[PDB]
Parts: C-alpha cells; structure tokens; sequence
C-alpha cells in the first residue's frame, strides 16, 4: 500500500507542479490580442 | 430587554436591521430619478 | 493483531505523510520541475521594468 | 492593521479579562489564556492537516 | 552642519511648504476649510500657523505676535510640566523612595516637617534638607530677576549658568521668544531654515503639552488619581476604567 | 438622572434626521456646500455635543 | 618630542636604528613600533590607525566600566553582580537588571528585546561613524569634532596635536588593561578590583605564578 | 565590468547607504564585492589576488561542507541508522566496532583502519591539490578560480553575462556557507549537539532555547 502511495504523489505532484509553474511561466501573455 | 433607561426607544430599533434593505432599493430611486442614464 | 494497516486514517499528519520519504517526494518532484521552469525562464520574457505585467 | 487587529484578540484574551473558554475544568466560563500555544509545529499543523 | 540623512542619504529640513505660505495644513481639511477662509492676519509667517481663530481673538499681526508671547511660553512651561508631572510619579509607582511623586500633594507633602526628597536618576537618591520658607524665598527670588532679565532684556555679563562658550558679556539685540545666542550650547540655530523647522517642532510639542497639562489636571480633579495611576490603570483595563466608568462611581 | 437622557436621546435623534436628510441635500446642491457650510458644521458639531452628552449621563444611571 | 624624527621611541635611547622608514612621526602614538612590518603600506597603515583608536576609544569606555560597578559595590551598592564577566548573566536574574540598585531604574528583563534595541541603535551610529549622519557629514573619519567637541578642546592646533597623543596613550593602555581583564578572569576567576585587593594585602604570594599550574594537560 | 548591477562604481555595499566610498581598490571589478575591507588587508593589489583565489576555494569546500553536515543528520533523523549520524561525531565512525558504514549499510564502504584513510587521502588529494596549481589531466592551461572545460560540462559558463553573474552567485553561496560552517563549529562547541538538533530545539522553543540559554556556559570559576 506504501508503494501505491509514494507513486500517488509522485503522480499527482506532478501534474500540481504542471499547473502552478504553467501559469508562473507568462500565461497572461498566451492571448491573441495584442496591445 | 434593553437597558431600562432606553427602553422607550425600542420602538426605533425594531426598524433599524432593515435599513441597508433600504439602501439598496435607494439606488434605483436615485437612478430612476435620473431616468436610468 | 489480524491485518496491517497504515494506520493514518484520522491522525492529521502534514499533507499525510507518514514515511519520511513521502516528504522526499513532494520536495523531489516540487524540485525537479521547480528546477526545469527556472532554467525554462529564459524564455518567458524579462519581465525586468515595474510596468511588465499584463495590466489595463 | 489586520495585523494589529489581530492582536486585540490576543491582548483581550490575555490580559483584558480573557475570553470564554468551553473547555475550562470546572465547566465553561471566561478564562484568561495565560499560555497561548507559540509552537510553529502545532499552529502551521492545522494548515497542512487534511480537510 | 552638513546634516546626511538619519537612516540613508539626504537629511534635515526638506519641506516647510508644509507649515508656510498658502499651502501649509491648517486645523481642518481642504474640503472643509478652503483658503479663502483662512482669516487675512493668519499667515505663513508664524510657526504652527494652521488658521485656527474661531473665536476672533487674533487682530493683525502685532496682535499675534504679542499673544505669540504668552503662547509660546505657555508652551514651554507646560512641556517643562508634562514631563514633571509624570516621570515622578512613574519612578514612585515603580519604586522609588519619592514619597510625592503625584503632583497634586507635593506641596502639602512638604508644610512643616521638610525634606521633600529628590531623586537624581540615575545617580541615586539625595534627601533635600531646605525649609518651605527658603524655597518661597529663593524662588520669588532666582526666578523674579529672570522674568526681569526678559522684561529688561540685560542678562548678567559673568556667564555662569552651566555655558558651553564661557562669554563674560551682555546680549541685548537678541530676538524675544528665541534668544539663540547662550541659549544654544549645542546650537542647532546655524541653518535659519532648519531653525525655522525646529520652532515648528517646538509649537507643536508645546500645543501637545498644554493640553495634556490640562487633562493632567481635569482628570486629576475628577479621578483623584495622578495621570501615571490614570494611565497605568487605563492599560490594565482599558473598557472597566474609562472616564465613563469613574463618573458616577456612586451608584453600582 | 434618566428623563434628561431620555430627552438628550430624543434630541439626538431629531439631529440625526436632519442629517440623514440635510447632508445630502447640502452635498449634492450645486454651489450648496459653501454657502450651507457653517450650517452642517452647527448640525455636526451638535450631533457629536449629543452623542459625548449621552453617553456621560449614561454614567449616572 | 612626540613627533618628528626627535621624538619618543618603542625602545627608548635604543631605537636609532630600530624603527622603520615609513614611521616618520606625524601621526599621534608613533613610537615607530612596527617590528612585524604590519603597516608597511601606507593605505593599510591609515586603516589600522583607524583599528587603533576605536579599539582605543572602546577600551577606555570597556576598562571604566569594567571597575566602576565593583568599585560601589565595595561601597555598599547592590547591582546584583557586580563583577564585569557576571554582570551580563544579572538580565536572567529573578527581579531583571536593575541599573544601579534601584528597581525605579532600567528594570530590563528581556535580553533578545536589549540586544535587538542595540542593533538598531548601534548599527545606525556605527553607520554614520562611516558615512555620515546628523551630526557631521564630511569631517575627520577618526576626529569630527564638531558636535564631538562641544567644550572647544579641538582649538590651538599645537596643543590639540598632544591630545591626540594624551588620547592614544591612555587608549594603548586601557588597551593593555583590557587585554589584561580578560586574562585575569580566564586565570583567577575573580574580578579584577578582587584582584587588586588580594595582591595589596599579600604581594608575596598572590601573584600569577600562584596559578601557574592551572593549564597543564593532566592525562 | 558591464552593466551587471553587481560590478561597477553603483554596486551595493556592504553597510547599504552607510558605506560612504569603498576603498580605492575595490573598483568593483570580482564578484562578491561588498566593499568590505575595512581592515585593509588587501591594499596590497597582488596580496588580494591571494586572498580573492583563497576565499573562494575556502567557498567551495565550505559549500560542500555544509551539504555534506546536514545530509546524514537529516537522513539520520528519518530512520537511516547511521553509526554517529552528527557531523562532529561522524570521524570517530572508523573507533567502533563494525567499522564506518556509508548510509549505515554493512556491505558498503565497511572501512575499518583509519589509516588506509588517511594514507589514502594524502595521495589523493595531494595530486589533485597539486593539478589546481598547474596542469592536469583535466586541464592544463586555464584559469586558476574558474578553470572550465572539463569542471564545466553543462556549459554553464558560456555566455560571459552569465558566467559574471554566476560568479556573484557563487561566491554568495560560499560565503552564506563559510559563515554558516563556523556556526556549525561553534555552535557545536557551546551546545554539543547537531545543527539540526540545535535548529529543531530552537523551533520547539525559541524564547529559551536560543544561544543564551548557553551564555554563562563557560563562565569562570
Ligand atoms: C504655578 C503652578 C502651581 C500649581 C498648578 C500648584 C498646585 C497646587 N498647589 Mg502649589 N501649585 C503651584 C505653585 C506652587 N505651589 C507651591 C507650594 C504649595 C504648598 C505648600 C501646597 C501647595 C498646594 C497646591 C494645591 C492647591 C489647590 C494645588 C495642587 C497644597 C497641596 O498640595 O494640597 C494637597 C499645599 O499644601 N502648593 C509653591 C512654593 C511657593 C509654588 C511655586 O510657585
Ligand atoms: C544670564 C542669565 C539668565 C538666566 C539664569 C536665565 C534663565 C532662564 N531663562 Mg532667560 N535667563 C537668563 C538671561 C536671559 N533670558 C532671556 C530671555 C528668555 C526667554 C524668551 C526664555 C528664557 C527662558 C529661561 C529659562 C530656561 C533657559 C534654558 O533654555 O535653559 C537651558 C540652559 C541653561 C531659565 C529660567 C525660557 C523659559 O523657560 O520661559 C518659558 C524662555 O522661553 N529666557 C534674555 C533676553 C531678553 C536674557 C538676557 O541675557
Ligand atoms: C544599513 C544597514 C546595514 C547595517 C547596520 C549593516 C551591517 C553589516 N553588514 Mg551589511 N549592513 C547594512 C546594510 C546592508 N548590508 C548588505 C550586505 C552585506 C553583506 C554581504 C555582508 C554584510 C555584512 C555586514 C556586517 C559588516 C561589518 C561587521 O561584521 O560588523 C561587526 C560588528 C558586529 C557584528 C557587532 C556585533 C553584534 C552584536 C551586538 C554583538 C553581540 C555581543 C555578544 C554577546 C558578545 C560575544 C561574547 C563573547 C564572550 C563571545 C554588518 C553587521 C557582512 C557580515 O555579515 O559579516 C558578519 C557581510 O558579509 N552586509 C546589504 C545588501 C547590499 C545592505 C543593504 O542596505
Ligand atoms: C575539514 C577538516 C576537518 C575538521 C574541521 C575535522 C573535525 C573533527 N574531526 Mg576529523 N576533521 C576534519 C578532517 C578529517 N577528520 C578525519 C578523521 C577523524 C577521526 C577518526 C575523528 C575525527 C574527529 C574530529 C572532531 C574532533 C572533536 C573536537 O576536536 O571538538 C572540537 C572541535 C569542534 C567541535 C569543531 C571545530 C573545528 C575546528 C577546531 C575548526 C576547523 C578549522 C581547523 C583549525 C582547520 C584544520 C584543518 C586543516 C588540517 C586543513 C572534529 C570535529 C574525532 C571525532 O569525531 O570525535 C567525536 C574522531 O574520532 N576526525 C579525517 C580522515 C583522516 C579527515 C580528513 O581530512
Ligand atoms: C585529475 C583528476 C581530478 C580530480 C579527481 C579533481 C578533484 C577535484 N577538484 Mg580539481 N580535480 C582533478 C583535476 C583538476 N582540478 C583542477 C582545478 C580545480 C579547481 C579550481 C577546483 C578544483 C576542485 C576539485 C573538486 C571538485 C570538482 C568539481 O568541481 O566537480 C564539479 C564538476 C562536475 C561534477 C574535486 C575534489 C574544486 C575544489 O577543490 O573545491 C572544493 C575547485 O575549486 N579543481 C585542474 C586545473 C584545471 C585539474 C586538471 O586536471
Ligand atoms: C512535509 C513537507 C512538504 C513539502 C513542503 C510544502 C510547503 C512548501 C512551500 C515552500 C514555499 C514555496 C514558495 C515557492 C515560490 C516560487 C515562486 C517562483 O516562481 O520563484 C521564481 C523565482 C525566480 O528567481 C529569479 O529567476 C531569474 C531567472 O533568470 C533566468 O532568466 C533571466 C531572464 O529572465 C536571465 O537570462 C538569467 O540569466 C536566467 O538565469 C533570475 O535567475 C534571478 O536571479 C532569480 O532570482 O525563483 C526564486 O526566487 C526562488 C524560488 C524559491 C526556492 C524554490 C526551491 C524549490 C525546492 C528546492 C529543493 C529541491 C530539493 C530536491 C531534492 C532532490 C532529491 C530528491
Ligand atoms: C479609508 C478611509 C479614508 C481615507 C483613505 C481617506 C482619505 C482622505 N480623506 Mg477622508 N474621511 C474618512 C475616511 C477616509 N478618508 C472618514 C471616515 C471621514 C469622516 C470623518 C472622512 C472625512 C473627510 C473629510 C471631511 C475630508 C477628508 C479628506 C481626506 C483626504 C486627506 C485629509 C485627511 O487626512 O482626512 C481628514 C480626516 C481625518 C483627520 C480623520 C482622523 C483620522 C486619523 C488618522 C485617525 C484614524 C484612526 C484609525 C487609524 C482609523 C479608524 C480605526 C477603525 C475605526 C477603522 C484624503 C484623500 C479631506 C479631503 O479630501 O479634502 C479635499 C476632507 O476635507 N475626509
Ligand atoms: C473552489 C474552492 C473550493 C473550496 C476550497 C476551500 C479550501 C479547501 C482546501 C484547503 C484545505 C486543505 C489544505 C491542504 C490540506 C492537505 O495538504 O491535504 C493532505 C491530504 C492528506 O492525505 C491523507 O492524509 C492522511 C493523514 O491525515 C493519511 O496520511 C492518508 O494516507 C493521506 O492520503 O491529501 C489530500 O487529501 C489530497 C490533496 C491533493 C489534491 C489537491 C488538488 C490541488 C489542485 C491544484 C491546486 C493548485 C494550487
Ligand atoms: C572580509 C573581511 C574584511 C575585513 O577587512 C577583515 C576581515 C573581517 C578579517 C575579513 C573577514 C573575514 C571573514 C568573515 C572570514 C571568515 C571566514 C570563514 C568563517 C571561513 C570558513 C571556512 C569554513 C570551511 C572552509 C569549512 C569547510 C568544512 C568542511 C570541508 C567540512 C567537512 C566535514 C564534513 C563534510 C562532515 C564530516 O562529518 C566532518 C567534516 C570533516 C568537518
Ligand atoms: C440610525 C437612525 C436614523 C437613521 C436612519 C437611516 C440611515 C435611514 C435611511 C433610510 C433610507 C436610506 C431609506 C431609503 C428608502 C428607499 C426606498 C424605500 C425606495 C424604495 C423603492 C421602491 C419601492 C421602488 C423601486 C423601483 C424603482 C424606483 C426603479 C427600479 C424598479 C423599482 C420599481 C423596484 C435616524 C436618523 C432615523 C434616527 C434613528 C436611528
Ligand atoms: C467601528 C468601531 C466599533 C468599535 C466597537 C467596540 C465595542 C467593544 C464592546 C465592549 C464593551 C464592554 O465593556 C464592558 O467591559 C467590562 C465588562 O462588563 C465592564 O467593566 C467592568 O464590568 C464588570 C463588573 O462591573 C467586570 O466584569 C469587569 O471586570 C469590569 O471591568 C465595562 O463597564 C463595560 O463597559
């Protein structure tokens, strides 16, 4: 059960540190608008 | 109760919650007033 | 006693951690990919002049 | 001055007459908080115990 | 002199646009108190000058500058007295041997037997072995040829009175309410605009002491306490003992 | 002492409806608030008479 | 005599060819003792002048007071510890650091809020000691003078040269006596004024060789 | 210098706004410079070529130290059984009875004679100490701080506003590290314990357990 655990947060911190470091890296600037 | 130096003024205060209900219902009489520009 | 268990279930442990190296991997793939945006930050702009945001 | 109000909660229950306590022994009433819990490990505990 | 800056660069006397001319703060706020208003003798001429005369008791500015007289030492007898009235009873209440230290029974503390006792912090404790009858008679004395000295305007030549220039001289063209010249043992009166900013900080000071010397005595009157028992007792317990609290003490 | 506070607090509320209705009208006429100035100065500087009047003879209850 | 080449000397009459060339004499204290050869460069010879006085200035306000409170206690003042290497510990003590004796003084009883107090005391007046601040801005970096100098003592330039010296002096001393508190608290264990009043009542014995057998390695 | 924020005449300093001129000598010119030589034991210019190329190596060995004092009382805490998991305890590993077991494990290293240590280290570090002053298999001509090439493979230090900035950088790290190892060593001489025990003791309770709980420790008499 440990190593389905240690695999869970591998797994799911990956995808947490894809989402926060994706909209620390410009995602106000991913528009097509332009100023 | 309120304290019995100011319990002739409970009638006030019964009113007094409801009146930001008022305050609300103020803004559309002031812009009704100005015809909603 | 009958079974093993984790025994955690309502012990209000730090992000649920319980082994040491649960810890050791919320910091490694924290550190990995904390590590891969910072080299990878050479190419999200110089945001270097206070009136760099996106702003109105 | 969140910061400052902060601290009216801390110096009403420390020193200006203390706040009602339920889990005082001999039943709940107010109890001044002589030993507020500092201790890094406990307070920031609560923010990373789950929900 | 040069004057660098308290905590970085560049220090001393940055802007009186604040306590001079049009733009200056006045006692109410621009929404409240234009400049039109502000009466025509109330100018950015006098330190402190925030258009304050309800009632109309300013006539033109040699007026002012006479009531000017009685407001500044007014100013600094009190801050003299501010800081008297307290700090004795602080160190009484905190342990020393004062025996007097609230201010309003000093002086029957010291009718017949003597000695009211003197603490010359932080060198110790001196008792004081001068009758009542010698401190009526040296005080009417050493203080009546200062309030002369003002009146006169002809100080002494011999210069005894704790100098830091030791000039055995008279000063006569000196400016009443600011006789810079003895008076300066640390100077601090070389810059006039720096000067003319530090008389803004002594106003101010002196408003704030005038005040508090009058609610030194109100609340003295009223609670029965001195203000240091009035404030040590207001911080332990600030909603139980207010002003509200000691009136009408009678009734429970 | 409790029927002059029960008129003080009768007072203080009569001032406060001219308030509540005064100073509006006083703010949104044009050219109102310099010439009604030292009128809502009076009502205000009454109000708060009332209010520290109140709340010492509370003292005496 | 204190300056120039005709001057006082680190050996005295024997000196002739004992100082150095670059120690001509005009600094104060310049006795031309630089037998190491330190301050050959003259850039860091200002900045060990520099090391000198403020070690000096510090050591005169360090050895009176490392006496005075043993000096009152022997006069019948209470400071709780009086000795200078235990009147540190007196903050931790059961009523806090009364200043001399009296409780309606200091009273300090917290000493991370007295020593944060001093950082941002200290740290400020060290600072404008370097830079400048309120009361000078581009004087002498060891002898402002200015608001240093209120008494006037910094006039007749002939005489203000030997109160440098007059300075320097008594700083090399206090310096030397410093120096000697430490090491006469780390050997006897006692104050130095005790340490005084024990060899005025017996020189023979009460001396250093007496611990001389402190420090040896016993395995 | 470029225009680097950290080199140059407006560079920060090492008391702020209170440093007033650095000294003549420190232009600005290598990395780490604060202004900070108020001893002036570097006026001399090739005495602080010396004392530039002396602090930084002291740098990375303290840098290296530092890591290599918190790792096996972090992993010591966390159930890893080494023999002495404190770093000022860790020499007196090669005394006991199995031996010096890396990560506590018996069948890794399992040194046994100190020795075969130290007669091991001498040749070791002796030929490579040696290939830092001159030449080397992995470099022979090249600078004697930032040598490069071989001890820079991920090309780290290509760009010379990088490599510049790098360096301001390092010697941060170095010297946050050198000032921390000699907290390791006297706060290990005063309390006795590790300093991850020292830091977990004062986090348990800092208002008693911070260094004056030590103050009249070595009080005379
Ligand atoms: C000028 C300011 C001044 C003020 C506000 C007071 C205030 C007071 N004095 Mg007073 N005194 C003042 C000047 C002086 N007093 C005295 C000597 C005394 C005595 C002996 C006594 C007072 C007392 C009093 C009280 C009388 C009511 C009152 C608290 C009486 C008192 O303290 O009763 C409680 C009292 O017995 N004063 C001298 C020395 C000549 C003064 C010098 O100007
Ligand atoms: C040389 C004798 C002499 C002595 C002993 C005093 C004594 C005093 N004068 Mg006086 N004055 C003297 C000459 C003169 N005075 C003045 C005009 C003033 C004014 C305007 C004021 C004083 C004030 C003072 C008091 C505090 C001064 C101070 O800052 O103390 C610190 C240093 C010692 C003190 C009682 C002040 C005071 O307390 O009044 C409220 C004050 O405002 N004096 C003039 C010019 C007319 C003098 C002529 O030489
Ligand atoms: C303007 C405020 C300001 C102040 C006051 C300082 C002060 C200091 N900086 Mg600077 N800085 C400041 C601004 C800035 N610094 C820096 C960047 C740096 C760096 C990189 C460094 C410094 C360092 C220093 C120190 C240099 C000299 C020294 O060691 O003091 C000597 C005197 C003391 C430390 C006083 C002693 C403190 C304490 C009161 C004594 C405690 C007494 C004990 C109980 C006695 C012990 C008992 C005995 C028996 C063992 C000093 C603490 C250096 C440092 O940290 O070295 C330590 C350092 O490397 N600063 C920046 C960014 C540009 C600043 C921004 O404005
Ligand atoms: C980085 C260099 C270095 C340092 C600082 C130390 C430090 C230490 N070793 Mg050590 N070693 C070092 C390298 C080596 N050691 C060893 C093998 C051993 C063994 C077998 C033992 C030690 C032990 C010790 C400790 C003695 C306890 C003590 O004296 O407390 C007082 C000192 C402190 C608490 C720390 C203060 C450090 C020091 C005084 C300041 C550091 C600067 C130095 C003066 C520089 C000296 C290095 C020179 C040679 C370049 C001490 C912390 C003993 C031990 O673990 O006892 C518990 C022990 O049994 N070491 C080898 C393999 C041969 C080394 C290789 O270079
Ligand atoms: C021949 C093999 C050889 C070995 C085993 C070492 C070993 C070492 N050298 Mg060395 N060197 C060697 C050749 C040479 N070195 C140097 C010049 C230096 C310098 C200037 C430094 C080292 C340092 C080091 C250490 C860290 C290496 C590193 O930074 O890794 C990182 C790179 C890849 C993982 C390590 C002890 C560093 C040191 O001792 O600080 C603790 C250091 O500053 N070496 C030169 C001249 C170009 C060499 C020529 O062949
Ligand atoms: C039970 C325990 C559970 C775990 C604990 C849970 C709680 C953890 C909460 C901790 C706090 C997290 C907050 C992080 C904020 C990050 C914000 C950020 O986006 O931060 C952004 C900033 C950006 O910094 C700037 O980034 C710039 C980028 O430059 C690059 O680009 C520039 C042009 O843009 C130039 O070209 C330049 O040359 C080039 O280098 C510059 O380099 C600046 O120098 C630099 O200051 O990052 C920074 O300041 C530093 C960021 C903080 C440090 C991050 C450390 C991460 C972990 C390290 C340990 C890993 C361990 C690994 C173990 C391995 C083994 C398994
Ligand atoms: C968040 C609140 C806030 C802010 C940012 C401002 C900001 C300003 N006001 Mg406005 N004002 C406020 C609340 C506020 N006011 C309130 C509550 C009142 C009713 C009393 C007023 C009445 C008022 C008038 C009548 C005038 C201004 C004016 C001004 C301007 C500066 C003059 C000044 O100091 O005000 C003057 C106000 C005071 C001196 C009040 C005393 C405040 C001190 C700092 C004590 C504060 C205590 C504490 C920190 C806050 C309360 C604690 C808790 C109850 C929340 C400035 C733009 C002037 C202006 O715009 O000129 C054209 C002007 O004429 N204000
Ligand atoms: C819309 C907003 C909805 C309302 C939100 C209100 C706040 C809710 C969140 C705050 C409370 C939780 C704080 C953190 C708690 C915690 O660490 O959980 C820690 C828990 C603990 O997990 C369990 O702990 C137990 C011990 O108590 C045992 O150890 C168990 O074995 C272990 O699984 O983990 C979780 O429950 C799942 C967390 C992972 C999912 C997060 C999704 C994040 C999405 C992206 C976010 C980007 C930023
Ligand atoms: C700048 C200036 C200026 C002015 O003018 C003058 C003056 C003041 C003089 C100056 C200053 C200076 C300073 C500050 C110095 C300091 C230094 C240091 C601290 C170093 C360290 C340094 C330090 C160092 C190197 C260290 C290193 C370390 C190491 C390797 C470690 C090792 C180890 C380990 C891992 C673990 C094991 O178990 C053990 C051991 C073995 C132990
Ligand atoms: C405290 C107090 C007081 C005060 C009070 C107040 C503050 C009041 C206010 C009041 C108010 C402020 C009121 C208001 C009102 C309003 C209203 C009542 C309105 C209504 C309306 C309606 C009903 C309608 C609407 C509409 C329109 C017009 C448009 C849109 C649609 C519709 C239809 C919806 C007094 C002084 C008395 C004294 C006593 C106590
Ligand atoms: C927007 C700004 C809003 C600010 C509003 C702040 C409101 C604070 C409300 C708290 C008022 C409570 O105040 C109250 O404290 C004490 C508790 O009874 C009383 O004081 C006394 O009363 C009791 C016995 O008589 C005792 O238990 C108290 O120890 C004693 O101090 C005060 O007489 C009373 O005034």
């Amino acid at each position: 059960m440990l190593t389905l655990k240690i695999f869970v947060y591998t797994v799911v911190t990956f995808f947490v540190c894809l989402f926060i470091f994706g909209f620390l890296s410009n995602d106000p600037a991913r528009n097509p608008g332009k100023n | 109760k309120l304290p019995e130096a100011y319990a002739p003024f409970a009638p006030i205060v019964d009113v007094l919650p409801v009146i930001p209900v008022f305050f609300i219902l103020l803004a559309f009489v002031w812009q009704a007033a100005v015809s909603f520009r | 006693l009958v079974d093993e268990r984790m025994n955690g279930d309502g012990t209000g442990r730090p992000f649920g951690v319980n082994d040491p190296v649960l810890g050791w991997v919320l910091l490694g793939v924290f550190g990995t990919m904390w590590a891969i945006w910072f080299i990878g930050q050479k190419d999200l702009g110089d945001f270097e002049d206070a009136d760099d945001g996106l702003k109105l | 001055m969140l910061g400052l109000g902060a601290w009216l909660l801390v110096w009403k229950a420390m020193y200006f007459g203390g706040v009602y306590d339920t889990w005082a022994p001999g039943g709940g009433d107010v109890r001044v908080i002589t030993n507020p819990t500092t201790n890094a490990a406990v307070i920031f505990g609560y923010l990373v115990k789950s929900p | 002199k040069a004057t660098r800056g308290w905590l970085g660069g560049q220090g001393g006397a940055a802007d009186l646009d604040k306590w001079y001319g049009p733009d200056r703060k006045l006692f109410l706020p621009s929404g409240l108190y234009d400049r039109s208003e502000i009466p025509e003798y109330l100018n950015g001429e006098l330190a402190g000058d925030y258009g304050y005369d309800p009632l109309g008791l300013g006539k033109d500015p040699e007026t002012v500058a006479k009531y000017r007289e009685n407001e500044l030492l007014h100013a600094r007898w009190a801050m003299l007295a501010a800081a008297g009235i307290l700090i004795p009873e602080g160190l009484q209440a905190n342990g020393a041997n004062i025996k007097g230290g609230t201010w309003f029974e000093t002086g029957a503390e010291m009718l017949n037997g003597g000695t009211l006792n003197y603490f010359a912090v932080p060198w110790g404790i001196v008792s004081n072995p001068l009758p009542l009858f010698a401190v009526i008679a040296v005080e009417v004395g050493l203080m009546g040829a200062v309030e002369f000295y003002r009146r006169n305007g002809t100080g002494p030549a011999g210069y005894s009175p704790g100098i830091g220039k030791f000039d055995s001289s008279v000063f006569d063209g000196l400016d009443p309410l600011y006789p810079g010249g003895p008076f300066d043992p640390l100077g601090l009166a070389d810059d006039p605009e720096v000067l003319q900013e530090l008389k803004v900080k002594e106003i101010k000071n002196g408003r704030l002491a005038m005040v508090s010397v009058l609610g030194f005595a109100v609340q003295s009157y009223v609670t029965g306490e001195g203000p240091y028992a009035n404030w040590t007792k207001h911080v332990a317990d600030p909603f139980g003992y207010n002003l509200l609290t000691v009136l009408g003490a009678e009734e429970r | 002492m409790t029927s002059i506070l029960q008129v003080a607090l009768l007072a203080l509320i009569f001032v406060s409806f001219a308030l509540v209705v005064g100073v509006p009208v006083v703010f949104a006429t044009p050219n109102g608030w310099t010439d009604n100035k030292g009128a809502v100065f009076s009502g205000l500087s009454l109000w708060l008479l009332l209010v520290f009047v109140v709340g010492i003879l509370n003292s005496f209850v | 005599e204190f300056y120039g080449p005709n001057r006082a000397k680190w050996l005295g009459p024997y000196s002739e060819n004992a100082t150095p060339a670059y120690l001509t004499g005009e600094f104060p204290g310049d006795y031309g003792w630089d037998t190491a050869g330190l301050s050959a460069d003259p850039e860091t010879f200002k900045r060990y002048r520099e090391l000198e006085l403020i070690h000096a200035r510090w050591a005169m306000l360090g050895a009176l007071g490392c006496i005075t409170p043993e000096l009152l206690a022997k006069s019948g003042t209470q400071f709780g510890e009086a000795v200078w290497f235990k009147a540190g510990a007196q903050i931790f003590s059961e009523g806090g650091l009364d200043y001399l004796g009296n409780p309606s003084l200091v009273h300090a009883q917290n000493i991370v809020a007295t020593l944060a107090v001093q950082v941002i005391l200290m740290g400020l007046v060290e600072g404008y000691r370097v830079n400048g601040g309120p009361a000078g801005e581009g004087l002498d970096p060891l002898y402002p003078g200015e608001s240093f100098d209120p008494l006037g003592l910094a006039d007749d330039p002939d005489t203000f040269a030997e109160l440098k010296v007059k300075e320097i002096k008594n700083g090399r001393l206090a310096m030397f006596s410093m120096f000697g508190f430490f090491v006469q608290a780390i050997v006897t264990g006692k104050g130095p004024i005790q340490n005084l009043d024990d060899h005025l009542s017996n020189p023979t014995v009460n001396n250093a060789f007496a611990f001389a057998t402190k420090f040896t390695p016993s395995a």
